[PDB]
């Protein structure tokens, strides 16, 4: 995996639920996936009821995380604490 | 019971 943590970001999320999802910048989940929400490059980017996270697999490529980031539903997904 | 979001749009992140 990667050596360093990704900057900004805030806590570990699961998922509940299989979402295939198929973008240039989409997040696939699930049902019970590991994600890590992480500060977006701008709240105009957000979608509404879908935030910018990280997959688990997606931290090992933190090298590239500029190509692994994607946008997820919150409501499909849990706050792990 | 999680009810399944609209689907979002292109979000590209940069």
């Amino acid at each position: 995996g990667r050596l360093d943590l990704p900057p900004g970001f805030m806590f570990k999320v699961q998922a509940q639920h299989d979402y295939t999802a198929t973008d240039t910048d989409e997040l696939q989940l699930k049902a019970g996936d590991v994600v890590l929400v992480i500060p977006f490059q701008n709240p105009e980017e957000q979608d509404e009821g879908w935030l910018m996270g990280v997959k688990e697999s997606d931290w090992n490529q933190h090298k590239k995380l500029e190509k692994c980031r994607g946008v997820f539903p919150e409501n499909f997904t849990e706050r792990v604490p | 019971l999680l009810p399944t979001p609209p689907l979002s749009p292109s979000r590209r992140s940069g």
